[PDB]
Order: structure tokens, then C-alpha cells, then sequence
């Protein structure tokens, strides 16, 4: 019966985690002994990005590292210029329940979706001066949570069911779609080689995917709902944030846990976790309406980001690695340097 | 990885007493709040009674109030639960689920299924 | 709800025999990668206030 | 897109006349139009500037106190009056739209244009013919008077060339970037004070006039040209 | 000190922040509303009855005037069960429109008090409404289901003197709802601040009383807001 | 004329008394519109009316006020024969200013309360416009065509207290008349709604409603009470010289006419620093920290 399945299940989980801890035989901490520390930094705010009504949720930068799109609860899509503070483009939206954007490789398109469970993709350069709907697709049975742009005819979705997608959006349809998820898949990062992405759900695990084969290739298991990941920039490691006020490091070849970052002061959750270009500094996002930066090779406080009134939602790096872009619920966009 | 394995489960005459265990790994038992609810044959999930991280609050569900007693044990990592003087409708699947987010007062963890911190679950029957 | 069983023992058959390195090995492989860009990185080392688009 | 320009005739000095510019097939509410003067075998001028939002007004020195600029957005048009016509006012009238943001190419589209007949930054290209065979390649150069290159790290310079028979068209904008429609087979360069351009291979269908223009200061000068 | 290019890019900033102002008295101008509610209770018939006045969407919009003031109610359609996630969105809503099925009581009653605790959906308040209150009759005075046998604290139970019926119907019928309008106000009762109040209506799907009822429930919280706000209460 | 000399003596410990007031009114007041004027939230016409008023008090506690503070205590008046035919239409102008302002005040938080729903709509930032510029109108016309071009008239060189005659003593009493009665009748609807919403909410028991009823009273008695204290001696003492003799002495005109100047002291201290938004705006002043950047009212 369904006795003899369970019983090959746990021998085989059984065997994996001992195979696991086989091939652990040192901590990073004991290793990371004789780096000199990275010091105390200080940042402080440059510009001060207002005009938004409601909440913001999700932000992206650009290719170029000038440009940024920023999504409202109002209904709003804006396009700012980072450099002298102006604004390019104030699209309107049919659903104001957005969650999640993202903005082209090229500078061509730009993406948004929400509880409508409808991802609509907005053409910026066009003949005329205006900007219109060019693609609604519609496929999903929840709703949108994160979306990430890897051609100008490809689009990756992750919504409420247990589901991600590959769309392709010169005919409007499905190429591939993943499953083996319990619980709602929230967020969703893309690896530099473009062949490999990371999914976490809320149920304590992280998985991998390819976006050729279709088909999960490992899985990692935290104590609550994941809430953020993000990747290395090497592309063999990522750090995830979760709901129990603690980040892990995970390496892929290793396939095991490395570092904890957590402190006995800190009880709100993570939303928002990011990189820098040398893969050296950590910026989480918390729930306290601050934002801490952690040295990702001691597990070790430097800095904090404080300035903000309500929760911190979204947070991003440039590619040039010149700015930290923040947002919070108090409908105002900050930069850092 | 987190588990709930529950144990006590059986087959007992009308009017008698029974135990149920419920152990937990993977995680601080002592910042979470610990529900119990139980399945029906043909009938959808039903919420019975809930423990705080102290014990200080406690509630039952009406139709089993006077008869169940709910406790914990921090310290071995344990939730127990007391059954007497059982009646003919009181038997079916038994589970031991925890809220989603530490320090907090509310949780939604009744779902068709689809709640993944939640044990695998225990046979009581009485006749 | 066999299927379901089935379809759970395959993935974690399919994903049971993998190649797996030493956690040293890939610790020095991220240190090394790690103190290779010191020196392009303007949040560890600020740039001057000349070569600054945010001034 | 489509521009249509009405007007236009044989005006007696001393008069008053009416030219009127209508567009249909873009957002006019949102684009900033120019008025482009081409005298019959003379160059090219500016004339008239208006912004969107008519919230900006600019004029020649020479019609500073003569013509009036005007535009209706609900009815999708833009007209000037002309009074105290003289002689040097016999010309053919382009009306050109430009929109100006990060990125944006302004000088993408020129009307069909109308003619009328009455019974600062100087550019040298003094360079006149130069006639070549079709299939080797060609350069073009170009002096200014004053550097271009501005704090903000851009030069402003645009390019525009006219086939014999119609309207010019935008061929490079700030001294770098390429148009949309045009091949790649152009190219453009420059150094602050000396520019050029270049065709690596040439077509039959690429016998015209070749003009430049600066965007530095509001006082727009265009240059006499060159005749491939 | 700027080009000719940037400050066209200002003036067009401008007029970009001109036409945001100007869609900013819409905003708010206008009242959102999130109603809930399970199967069985007559959702379906309200949002029916308010129309007085596509295929796997996720979210309905419901708009309707009354006293030259417009509202929004925002129904949802195509989730799954859990709802831990989705609902941080409605942080800004004015009121909440709880729905109850009096003929399963308990199912509601947690549902209640776990949205009565959130900690994101504080300062938001809650119009309760009771529905099916005709078959409620039928069903008590048909007498083969007790009350007592799923809540046994019903024997201690007395009519209040505050109680007032409009209908001379029958006490029994009153004792019934006044019960089950005490155990729905006791969860709002063991709260502090003041920051959110509880608003009880008995209200059938067939009366066209319901939108003066919401008009009436709003009406009260701002002012109830704006007394406060002013060291008047 | 010079031999006319003050009886005080060398315990001149009232310099002061009447010092802070006008210390209080200029530094006190100034504050109030550096706050308004910076920070970006804060910026609802409310808020507009409430540094109008400011503007207006702040203008009689450097003008007005430390120079008649000489004429209060020796009356010898030896700034200039010159300024008396402005300083005169300085005082019946700046004052009568800072009165009609309270009646906008009064009509704003009435329709703040009486009517929510529709509140941000007919309330307009245009509205306040109107209700801005009336009031400095009404006053500058009346204190010119009165005062000014010396229609009034019916001494030595000294300090002028030109009272007024009998055919414009009334155009100085319902003038106040009217705004005060206005005031009163809405803040007694306010009064009641506020009552009204105390005893639904505990539901009545008296041992909080009482608390409620206290709160309220508090909040409202105290404004009224502080103007109508300090402006009502003086328009009895104007209709009882007038229509009669001279009676009155001079020992008191400079009491009552002190008096009323101080009431532009208690102005930025009644409707700004009593609510907690305004004081937090105000001490983050004091700490320098406004030169980093601005900040959130807790509002
Ligand atoms: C005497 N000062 C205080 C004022 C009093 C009110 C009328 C005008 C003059």
C-alpha cells in the first residue's frame, strides 16, 4: 500500500542527509578567521524620489544603471531619471493591485501584474508618443508574484498556485511550466549564465530549475515562509531571507548550508535581500522599518539604513554597483551611495 | 527539514480515556503556537482547541468542552492531549499543526490539503 | 493518490546520485572569487567625490 | 504619421496671410513643433518654436515682432500669422515635431510643406560639390565656431540629408547615435569643433543635399550644405 | 546653467506632476471596501442586489453611488484557500464587510477573531452583517435541532433589557440572535485603543436598505477618526 | 509735555511682565511659520488659515507692541509726532485682523466634523483663498477710512489716544459682535455631536461618558474662554464712554488696551502646540537635525 512508498521516502531522505553531512567536514567560520574586517560603513542619502500616492511595492534598475521603474498601489508605473531626479514616463494601469515589475535587458519593454493574474507587457519606444498594451497574458489560476524578463520574446512568471511558467510573447502561450511546489512561490532570480534560475516557496524550501530540460534539479530545506532570494555573482551560491528573522547561504555544488545571519534583537521578518558587485556585502530589507548590511563572510553587523517610516518592501543594486536603491510603504523611493 | 509525528491513536469502548502524542523537530518549540484538529469521515476539516507559547491561554471547542485537556512541554519538545468519556462521533483523523509566524496571535491553518506544516495525522475510532 | 507517491519516490530517486564537492573546497573557491574584486567594488572602497553621478 | 500644411500663394507686400499645419496619426498633445523655412536655392532657417503645454515661446531675429504662433490640441492643429510681408519672405514652409526626453530623438518627422510667394554659433561647410561613383565610399566635413560639448557630457549635433524631390529626414543625432530607419551603412564622428561623416558604401538612391545643425543654444543655425 | 534639451525635460516633469495633482482629488474622493465572506452565505445575492446603482480573473469591482458619493467593493473570486499573503494588500481599505451565515457558526467565529488580530490589518474596521435571518425563524421554531447541543453556554443565558425587536414576532427568536450577536461582540471587546470598532446589522439578501447601512457605518468612522484626531474624544 | 511725568517707582518689576508676553509673541509666533513653511506634509488649508493668523500676530509683536510698551508705562511718546498717524492705523488694523481669522477657524473644524464624507471636496485649497484675503480687506478698509483719513475727530505733545466719536462706535461692536455669536453657536454643535458620539460607544454607564463630556469640555471651554475674556472688557469700556461722559480714567485704558494686545501671544499657543504633531515638528527644530533633511510628522 501507500505503507511500503512512505517507508522507501524516508530510507531515501534518510540516506540523502547522511550522505550530506558525509561530505560536510569543515565550517566557513573556522576558515574565515583571519580576513580583515570589513570596518564600520557609513551611507547616507542622496535624492529623494516623491510623487507617488499609495504604497509602493516593486522597483527594477536598468541596463544603463540611469533609469528606474517603480510600481504603486494607486494604479502607477513611473519611470524615473536617477541622475536629476525627473520623471520620463507615468503609465496608468487597469488593475491597481500590482505586485511585482520588471524592466527589459534592452530598454524596449517594460512588465507588470498583480491580483488580476494577468501579466501585461508596455511598449516604451514607439512611432507615436504614447504608451499602449502590447501583451496580456493570462495562463495563471493565482496570482502574480514575481516576474523576470530573459530575451525580449521570453518572460519567466511565478504566481499564488504552485506553478511557475515560460511564456513566449510573440504567440501568447505556455512552452514550459514547472511544478513540484506545495505552498505559494513568492519570489524568483535569474543566474548570469541564463540557464539556470532559483524558485522559494512558502513551504521552506528552495529549489532550481532548468530552463531547457523543464525539470527540478535540486532542493534545499529554513523554518518559515521564504519571503526573498537572490544570486551570487559568481553563480554558484544564493542567499535566501524568511519570516523567521534569519538569512542562509546555500552553495549548489556543495548542496548545504554554509552561514546563518540572525541576532537575538532582531524579530521581524525579512522582505528584501540583495548582493553588491563583489559579492561582499549583504542588504536585507526587515519588517522594523530599518535595513541592515551584514559582511557575508564572518556573519558579523556593519551599518545601518535608517531614514524610513513604514515597512521596508522592495530594495535593489545597480549593475555598476554605484547606488542602493530603496523603497518603503510610505510611497518615497531613496538612494544610497 | 521540519516534522510532526503524531502517536496514540487506536480503537477504544464508549466512555473510556485516551492519550494522544505529538512530536516536533526542526525547530524552536518554544516561540510557536500548537493547534489540533481532526477530520470527519465526509466532512471537511474542523479546529478543536490551541495552546500559547505559555500556556496560559486556552480554548476548546464547544462540543468537546469538559472532556479534552490540552498541555505542552517545552523542554522535551511534546504536545499532549487527554480525551475521556468519548462518544460515538467523536472518532476520526487526528493532527497536531503549528501557526506559520512566530510571535503572533492569529493563524490560518485550516486548508483542503494544502497546509504543509501539518502532520501526517492518527486513526481514532470508538464503537 | 498512488500517483502522487509514485511521482514524489521518482523525483527524489532522479535527484539521489549527484556529484558533490567538499565544503573547504568551495569556501576557497568564494574567498578567492571574493578578494578578486576588491578593487571594483565602490560600497567597500568609496570613490572620490570627482567620480561621483551622485554628489 | 501625416502632415498636411494649408496656405500658401502669391501675397502682395505689405499684407497679412494665415498657414496652418494639422497632424493626424500621433498624440499632438505631447510634442513640441518647430517651423522650418527653406528659401528656393538658400539654405535652411529657423523661424517659430513652441513647447507642450504652450508654456514656452521662442522666434527668429528677424520675425521677432512680425509672425504669431499659435496651437489648438483638442483640434489637433497648429497655425502662425504672418504680417508686414517683404520680399525676403518667399519660401516653402516645413512644419517639424520634436519631443524631448532621455533618449528621445528629436527632428523625426517633416510635412510635405507650402510655399508663398510676395510680387550667434555660425557653421562652415563651405566644402560645395563633391561628385563620386557609385561604390566607394565617402566623408563629409564639418567646423563650428565654438565647442559643443557641453558639462552634462553630450555634443549635440544632428545630421540631416534631402533627397532632390521631398522632405529631408534625420540621419545622426547627438554625433553617435543612428536614426531607426536608416542602414547602418552611415556613420558619424567627431571631436568638439571638427566633425564628420561617413557612407562606407554608397547607392544609387543616395544623390541629395547634406545639412548639419546644433542644439546648444536656441539660436539655430543650420550651414549652406554640400551637393554629392 | 542647463542645455536646451533639459529644460524641456523639466518642463515635461512638470507637466507630467501637474497631471498626477490632478488625479489625486479622485483619489481621495472616492471610499474602498473589502467584503469577504464564505460560500454558503448569500455573498453572491448582495453583490446582485447592488447593482441597483475573462475567464480566471482574480478580483471583481463593484461600483456604486449613493448621496452623491461613489464607492468601491472588491470581491475575490479565483484564489486558492490559503490566505496569509494576499491579505496585506487591503491595509488602506476603510471598512471590511464580514458576512455570516446564521443557519458552521464557529468556522466564522475564528475567522473573525483571526482577522480581528492581524497585526497589518489593525486601524481597519469591520461591518458585520448576519444573514438569512428569515430561515433562522423557521428553523427555531421547527425545533428539531437545539441550539444547545453545539453550544452549551446557552442555558445561562437572558434577552437583555437593551434589546429592542421592531416585529412581534416571538422572544425565542430574539434570545437566538441576540446570542450569537453577544459571542460575535465578545471578540471585539477583549481589544484596547479604540483604533477599530465593531458596527452589527441584521440584514436579510433581499433588503434594499443595505446601502444606506454601509453609507451609514462609514459616516460614523471618519467622524469617529476625526474626533479623535482633534483631542475630542 | 514733558512735566507730565508717571507715578511708578523705582520697583518697575512690571517690565517684564508685559516683556515676556512680547518676547513670547514675535519668537513664540515665528516658529510656528518656519514649521509650516518647511515641512511638506502640513500643507492642507487648514494649516494655511492657521499661518495666516500667525502672519498676522506676528506683524503687532514688533511693530506694535514693544514701542507702546513706553506709552504704557511713562506716556511721554518721544519716538515722533510722525509715526502717531501710522502707528494708530497699525493697531485697529493688525488686531482686527487676528479676529476674523478665528471665525474661519471655527467654520473649517465645524465642517470637519458635522459633515466628513464630503469634507476634502468643498473645502478646496481656493476656498481658504477667500477666506485669507477677506479678512485683511475687511480690516484694511476699515482701518484707514476710520482712522487713517481722520473722519473720527470730535491736546500737547504727547502719546495721542484718540478715542472714537459718536457716529462710528457701533461699526466697532458688531463688528465683534457678530464673528463671537457665530463662533459660539458652532462649537455648541460640536459640543453636542461630541456628546452625542460619547454615549454610543459605551454601550449608558456614567462613570466614562462623564470622562468623555470632561475631555471635551477641556478641549473647547479653554479657547473659548481665553477670547472672550480678553477682548470683552474693552468693548464695555468703549460703550460705556460712549453715550456718556469720560469717566473712565486713564489708569485703566492702558490695562484694558494691554490687555488685548496680549491675546496675539496666546494665539500660537492655543491652536498650534496644544496637538502633538505641531510640538514634534517644532522640537525637531531645536535639535539642528532639519539640516540633514525633512522628515514624517507623526501626524
Ligand atoms: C486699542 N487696540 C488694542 C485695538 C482694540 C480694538 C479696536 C482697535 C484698537
Amino acid at each position: 500500500e501507500l505503507d511500503q512508498l512512505r517507508q522507501e521516502a524516508e530510507q531515501l531522505k534518510n540516506q540523502i542527509r547522511d550522505a550530506r553531512k558525509a561530505c560536510a567536514d569543515a565550517t566557513l567560520s573556522q576558515i574565515t578567521n583571519n580576513i580583515d574586517p570589513v570596518g564600520r560603513i557609513q551611507m547616507r542619502t542622496r535624492r529623494t524620489l516623491r510623487g507617488h500616492l499609495a504604497k509602493i511595492y516593486a522597483m527594477h534598475w536598468g541596463t544603463d544603471s540611469r533609469l528606474l521603474v517603480s510600481a504603486s498601489q494607486d494604479g502607477k508605473l513611473i519611470i524615473w531619471d536617477s541622475y536629476t531626479t525627473n520623471k520620463v514616463h507615468a503609465i496608468p494601469l487597469r488593475s491597481s493591485w500590482v505586485m511585482t515589475c520588471a524592466y527589459a535587458p534592452s530598454g524596449n519593454y517594460v512588465a507588470c501584474g498583480g491580483l488580476d493574474n494577468i501579466c501585461s507587457i508596455y511598449n516604451l519606444k514607439t512611432r507615436e508618443g504614447n504608451v499602449r498594451v502590447s501583451r496580456e497574458l493570462a495562463g495563471h489560476t493565482g496570482y502574480l508574484s514575481c516576474c523576470r524578463f530573459l530575451d525580449d520574446n521570453q518572460i519567466v512568471t511565478s504566481s499564488g498556485d504552485t506553478t511557475c511558467a515560460l511564456w513566449d510573447i510573440e504567440t501568447g502561450q505556455q512552452t514550459t511550466t514547472f511544478t513540484g511546489h506545495t505552498g505559494d512561490v513568492m519570489s524568483l532570480s535569474l543566474a548570469p549564465d541564463t540557464r539556470l534560475f532559483v524558485s522559494g516557496a512558502c513551504d521552506a524550501s528552495a529549489k532550481l530549475w532548468d530552463v531547457r530540460e523543464g525539470m527540478c534539479r535540486q532542493t534545499f530545506t529554513h523554518e518559515s515562509d521564504i519571503n526573498a532570494i537572490c544570486f551570487f555573482p559568481n553563480g554558484n551560491a544564493f542567499a535566501t531571507g524568511s519570516d523567521d528573522a534569519t538569512c542562509r547561504l546555500f552553495d549548489l555544488r556543495a548542496d548545504q548550508e554554509l552561514m546563518t545571519y540572525s541576532h537575538d534583537n532582531i524579530i521581524c521578518g525579512i522582505t528584501s535581500v540583495s548582493f553588491s558587485k563583489s559579492g561582499r556585502l549583504l542588504l536585507a530589507g526587515y519588517d522594523d522599518f530599518n535595513c541592515n548590511v551584514w559582511d557575508a563572510l564572518k556573519a558579523d553587523r556593519a551599518g545601518v539604513l535608517a531614514g524610513h517610516d513604514n515597512r521596508v518592501s522592495c530594495l535593489g543594486v545597480t549593475d555598476d554597483g554605484m547606488a542602493v536603491a530603496t523603497g518603503s510603504w510610505d510611497s518615497f523611493l531613496k538612494i544610497w551611495n | 527539514q521540519v516534522q510532526l509525528q503524531e502517536s496514540g491513536g487506536g480503537l477504544v469502548q464508549p466512555g473510556g480515556s485516551l492519550r494522544l502524542s505529538c512530536a516536533a523537530s526542526g525547530f524552536t518549540f518554544s516561540n510557536y503556537k500548537m493547534n489540533w484538529v481532526r477530520q470527519a469521515p465526509g466532512k471537511g476539516l474542523e479546529w478543536v482547541s490551541d495552546i500559547s507559547q505559555s500556556g496560559a491561554s486556552i480554548s476548546y471547542t464547544g462540543s468537546v468542552k469538559g472532556r479534552f485537556t490540552i498541555s505542552r512541554d517545552n523542554a522535551k519538545n511534546t504536545l499532549y492531549l487527554q480525551m475521556n468519556s468519548l462518544k460515538p462521533e467523536d472518532t476520526a483523523v487526528y493532527y497536531c499543526a503549528r501557526c506559520p509566524a512566530p510571535f503572533t496571535r492569529d493563524c490560518f491553518d485550516v486548508t483542503s490539503t494544502t497546509y504543509a506544516y501539518r502532520g501526517q495525522g492518527t486513526q481514532v475510532t470508538v464503537s | 493518490s498512488i500517483a502522487q507517491a509514485r511521482k514524489l519516490v521518482e523525483q527524489l530517486k532522479m535527484e539521489a546520485n549527484i556529484d558533490r564537492i567538499k565544503v573547504s573546497k568551495a569556501a576557497a573557491d568564494l574567498m578567492a572569487y571574493c578578494e578578486a574584486h576588491a578593487k571594483e567594488d565602490p560600497l567597500l572602497t568609496p570613490v572620490p567625490a570627482s567620480e561621483n553621478p551622485f554628489r | 504619421v501625416q502632415l498636411v500644411e494649408s496656405g500658401g500663394g502669391l501675397v502682395q507686400p505689405g499684407g497679412s496671410r494665415k498657414l496652418s499645419c494639422s497632424a493626424s496619426g500621433f498624440a499632438f498633445s505631447s510634442f513640441g513643433m518647430h517651423w522650418v523655412r527653406q528659401a528656393p536655392e538658400k539654405g535652411l532657417e529657423w523661424v517659430a518654436y513652441i513647447s507642450s503645454g504652450s508654456g514656452t515661446i521662442y522666434y527668429a531675429d528677424t520675425v521677432k515682432g512680425r509672425f504669431t504662433i499659435s496651437r489648438d490640441d483638442p483640434k489637433n492643429t497648429l497655425f502662425l500669422q504672418m504680417t508686414s510681408l517683404r520680399s525676403e519672405d518667399t519660401a516653402m514652409y516645413y512644419c517639424v515635431r520634436s519631443i524631448y526626453y532621455y533618449g528621445s530623438s528629436p527632428f523625426d518627422f517633416w510635412g510635405q510643406g507650402t510655399t508663398l510667394t510676395v510680387s550667434d554659433i555660425v557653421m562652415t561647410q563651405a566644402t560645395s560639390s563633391v561628385p563620386v561613383t557609385p561604390g566607394e565610399s565617402v566623408s563629409i566635413s564639418c567646423r563650428s565656431s565654438k565647442s559643443l560639448l557641453h558639462s552634462n557630457g553630450n555634443t549635440y549635433l544632428y545630421w540631416f540629408l534631402q533627397r532632390p524631390g521631398q522632405s529631408p529626414q534625420l540621419l545622426i543625432y547627438r554625433m553617435s547615435n543612428l536614426a531607426s530607419g536608416v542602414p547602418d551603412r552611415f556613420s558619424g564622428s567627431g571631436s568638439g569643433t571638427a566633425f564628420t561623416l561617413t557612407i562606407s558604401r554608397l547607392e544609387a538612391e543616395d544623390v541629395g543635399v547634406y545639412y548639419c545643425m546644433q542644439h546648444l543654444e536656441y539660436p539655430l543655425t543650420f550651414g549652406a550644405g554640400t551637393k554629392l | 546653467t542647463l542645455s536646451a534639451e533639459d529644460k524641456a525635460a523639466v518642463e515635461r516633469s512638470k507637466m507630467i506632476e501637474k497631471q498626477l495633482q490632478k488625479d489625486k482629488q479622485v483619489y481621495r474622493a472616492t471610499h474602498r471596501l473589502l467584503l469577504l465572506g464564505a460560500d454558503n452565505s448569500g455573498k453572491s445575492t448582495i453583490v446582485k442586489q447592488m447593482r441597483i446603482y475573462v475567464k480566471t480573473s482574480g478580483i471583481f469591482e463593484t461600483k456604486f453611488q449613493v448621496d452623491k458619493v461613489n464607492f468601491h467593493m472588491f470581491d475575490v473570486g479565483a484564489q486558492r484557500d490559503e490566505r496569509r499573503k494576499w491579505i496585506q494588500c487591503f491595509n488602506d481599505v476603510t471598512a471590511i464587510i464580514f458576512v455570516v451565515d446564521s443557519s458552521r457558526l464557529q468556522e466564522a467565529l475564528n475567522d473573525f477573531k483571526s482577522i480581528w488580530n492581524n497585526r497589518w490589518l489593525r486601524t481597519i474596521s469591520v461591518i458585520l452583517f448576519l444573514n438569512k435571518q428569515d430561515l433562522l425563524a423557521e428553523k427555531v421554531l421547527a425545533g428539531k435541532s437545539k441550539i444547545e447541543d453545539y453550544f452549551p453556554e446557552f442555558a445561562r443565558y437572558t434577552t437583555p433589557e437593551d434589546a429592542t425587536p421592531e416585529p412581534g414576532e416571538d422572544p425565542r427568536v430574539t434570545r437566538a440572535k441576540y446570542f450569537i450577536r453577544d459571542e460575535f461582540l465578545r471578540i471585539s471587546t477583549a481589544s484596547g485603543d479604540g483604533r477599530h470598532y465593531c458596527y452589527p446589522h441584521f440584514t436579510c439578501s433581499v433588503d434594499t436598505e443595505n446601502a444606506r447601512r454601509i453609507f451609514n457605518d462609514c459616516r460614523d468612522i471618519i467622524q469617529r477618526m476625526h474626533l479623535r484626531q482633534y483631542e475630542l474624544l | 509735555c514733558i512735566k507730565s511725568s508717571y507715578a511708578p517707582w523705582p520697583r518697575a518689576i512690571l517690565y517684564g511682565v508685559l516683556g515676556l508676553g512680547a518676547l513670547l509673541a514675535v519668537f513664540g509666533n515665528l516658529l510656528v511659520i518656519i514649521a509650516i513653511l518647511h515641512f511638506k506634509q502640513l500643507h492642507t488649508p487648514t494649516n494655511f488659515l492657521v499661518a495666516s493668523l500667525a502672519c498676522a500676530d506676528f506683524l503687532v509683536g514688533v511693530t506694535v507692541m514693544p514701542f507702546s510698551t513706553v506709552r504704557s508705562v511713562e506716556s511721554c511718546w518721544y519716538f515722533g509726532e510722525s509715526y502717531c498717524k501710522f502707528h494708530t492705523c497699525f493697531d485697529t488694523s493688525f488686531c482686527f485682523a487676528s479676529l476674523f481669522h478665528l471665525c474661519c477657524i471655527s467654520i473649517d473644524r465645524y465642517i470637519a466634523v458635522t459633515d466628513p464624507l464630503t469634507y476634502p471636496t468643498k473645502f478646496t485649497v481656493s476656498v481658504s483663498g477667500l477666506c485669507i484675503a477677506l479678512s485683511w480687506f475687511f480690516s484694511v478698509t476699515y482701518s484707514f477710512s476710520i482712522f487713517y483719513t481722520g473722519a473720527n475727530e470730535e491736546t500737547c505733545v504727547g502719546g495721542c489716544q484718540a478715542p472714537l466719536n459718536q457716529n462710528w462706535v457701533l461699526l466697532c461692536f458688531l463688528l465683534f459682535f457678530l464673528p463671537t455669536v457665530v463662533m459660539v453657536f458652532l462649537y455648541g454643535r460640536i459640543f453636542l455631536v461630541a456628546k452625542y458620539q460619547a454615549r454610543k460607544i459605551e454601550g449608558s454607564y456614567k462613570e466614562r461618558v462623564a470622562k468623555r463630556e470632561r475631555k471635551a469640555a477641556k478641549t473647547l471651554g479653554i479657547a473659548m474662554a481665553a477670547f472672550l475674556v480678553s477682548w470683552l472688557p474693552y468693548i464695555i469700556d468703549a460703550v460705556i464712554d460712549a453715550y456718556m461722559n469720560f469717566i473712565t480714567p486713564a489708569y485703566v485704558y492702558e490695562i484694558l488696551v494691554w490687555c488685548v494686545y496680549y491675546n496675539s501671544a496666546m494665539n500660537p499657543l492655543i491652536y498650534a502646540f496644544f496637538y502633538p504633531w505641531f510640538r514634534k515638528a517644532i522640537k525637531l527644530i531645536v535639535s539642528g537635525k532639519v539640516f540633514r533633511a525633512d522628515s514624517s510628522t507623526t501626524n
